[PDB]
């Protein structure tokens, strides 16, 4: 039980606390404009699994 | 501040239009918020440095 | 009366137009003028426009209508009858006599053209839709015209 | 909810702005049907003449 | 301004709403005034709105 | 690089330092809009009144 | 019936329904209005056409679709074939 918990815990440890944002305008699927919570607005992509 | 910037990139003509539609307690300070500013600017600038008979930022 | 014409023909607000025409009618009853009869047309006209022909029949206000009775009063009812029947022919006949009335006020001319044309269009859509190579007798019969008359009018429509 | 004010503190510009929102929601492009509001107020002469 | 779009439309409910930079003669060519008390309008508002919702037989 | 110069949104790299592409001035907008949603309890048709005013709005 | 047969004569349809040509015509008039399936029916008696526009466009798109699937099929089948081919382990 602890093995599963720790293995899943390593995957949490390598993984950061990723930037949360909001969609300012979706131009198309491949270019989305976001307002990131760190400050600077970014152009981001999307994964196809969404 | 306005004089130093104007002086740096000189000459300048500072066109102060004193419509004086500001306040209701700035019209008891000089009869315009802008007119209070203009009195400050006028008296100071006349006298300032050599800029009275070397004045060129009107 | 006049605010109603602009609303009805140009801006297409029949509701606001109806309401205008009522107020106008009330004011007209004291006098006799050509203006008074133009008010009578319009109230009836709004109903026909709605495409309920029953309302037209329910509504009739005889107060200005009887004075002026002749061709102008009857026209609004005949047009309604025609819409109800789904006959192009009733509409077709009526229109020729009526052309002086069409010239007199703009509102009637334009809306009657919409109605005639609309009616032809309704009748035709149902006739084509399940039959390709449909018989001439069948279009003559649904529209309610003679065989020669429908083909002629159709020629224009194809174009 | 207040008024225009704003020949004073940074609080004064802030009340007029917040007031703008209450106006829209009541009716000014958004109409009450999806959300409904009852406002409990101490002094009704504080609010806007519009409100 | 002078675009396919409507130019900025503004409303003010006070004489202290405005700013002299906005106010300046040489910015406003147009002045839209607005009355509202007239006897005519009152009848017109009532009949159109009454007509919007359903008609009764006690309609006057 | 001739459609580069207007003031509009654009993309730059953090540290691969290139103006990689250009983007429409449309992008960058956090403002919402209701074209006619949560519809006001008025219309031009649902009044008849403010006739004198009906010319002043129509034009503007 | 309408979905399978692109084309039937009016006459053949009567034999199929076991109702006369005139009765079938009236049924189709009602059917097309409900819009359960589109039909074109003639009073001439020539043909009843179901799902045909009479454009070359239909034939051009249809023609392409059959060829497009086929290529995909050959490449997948051979992967399994490779296993059979080895022999002396099945037999």
């Amino acid at each position: 039980k602890q093995y599963e918990k720790s293995e899943n815990d390593l995957k949490a440890l390598q993984s950061v606390g990723q930037i949360v944002g909001e969609v300012l305008k979706q131009l198309t699927e491949e270019k989305f404009i976001v307002k990131a919570t760190n400050g600077p607005r970014y152009v981001v992509g999307c994964r196809r699994q969404l | 501040e306005l004089f130093v910037m104007a002086r740096e990139h000189a000459p300048s003509i500072i066109f102060m239009d004193e419509i004086d539609s500001i306040g209701s307690s700035r019209l008891e300070g000089g009869s315009g918020g802008d007119s209070e500013v203009q009195r400050t600017m006028l008296e100071l600038l006349n006298q300032l440095d050599g800029f009275e008979a070397t004045k060129n930022i009107k | 009366m006049q605010s109603g014409i602009i609303h009805a023909a140009e801006e297409k607000d029949w509701k606001t137009a109806y309401s205008y025409f009522y107020e106008a009618f009330e004011g007209y009853d004291s006098i006799d003028s050509p203006k008074a009869i133009t008010s009578l047309k319009y109230m009836l006209l709004c109903k026909i426009m709605l495409n309920t022909p029953e309302d037209v029949q329910a509504l009739v206000s005889g107060k200005l209508a009887l004075r002026y009775a002749g061709r102008q009063t009857e026209a609004l009812k005949c047009v309604a009858q025609a819409s109800k029947n789904r006959s192009l022919a009733d509409f077709e006949k009526a229109l020729t006599d009526y052309r002086a009335e069409l010239r007199d006020d703009p509102i009637i001319s334009t809306h009657l053209a919409k109605l005639y044309d609309n009616l032809l269009e309704q009748n035709l859509i149902r006739v084509i839709e399940p039959f390709s190579r449909v018989q001439i007798e069948h279009i003559s019969s649904l529209i309610k015209l003679s065989k020669a008359d429908v083909e002629r009018k159709l020629s224009q429509m194809i174009l | 909810g207040g008024r225009r004010f704003s020949e004073g503190t940074s609080a004064d510009r802030e009340i007029q702005r917040t007031l703008m929102e209450l106006l829209n929601q009541m009716d000014g492009f958004d109409t009450l049907h999806r959300v409904k509001m009852i406002m409990a107020t101490n002094r009704p002469d504080t609010l806007d003449p519009a409100l | 301004d002078q675009n396919v779009n409507v130019k900025v439309i503004m409303a003010t409910n006070r004489a202290d709403t405005l700013d002299p930079a906005l106010l300046r003669p040489g910015r406003l060519d147009r002045k839209i005034e607005f009355p509202l008390p007239d006897r005519r309008q009152k009848r017109l508002i009532f009949s159109t709105i009454t007509s919007k919702m359903n008609l009764s037989e006690e309609v006057d | 690089r001739e459609l580069l110069k207007p003031n509009a949104s654009v993309a730059l790299h953090k540290h691969s330092n290139a103006l990689v592409d250009v983007l429409p001035p449309e992008a960058d907008s956090s403002i919402m809009m209701l074209t006619s949603d949560q519809k006001p309890d008025v219309m031009y048709a649902d009044i008849g009144g403010m006739d004198i005013q009906k010319q002043e709005v129509r034009e503007a | 019936m309408a979905k399978y047969y692109t084309r039937i004569t009016m006459k053949r349809m009567a034999q199929l329904l076991d109702l006369s040509v005139d009765e079938s015509e009236a049924f189709l008039s009602n059917l097309v209005v409900n819009k359960t399936i589109f039909a074109k029916v003639d009073r001439l008696a020539g043909v009843i056409n179901f799902q045909r526009p009479k454009d070359p466009n239909n034939l051009l798109n249809d023609w392409s679709q059959k060829l497009n699937s086929l290529m995909s099929l050959v490449n997948k089948t051979t992967h399994l074939i490779a296993k059979e081919e080895m022999i002396h382990n099945l037999q």
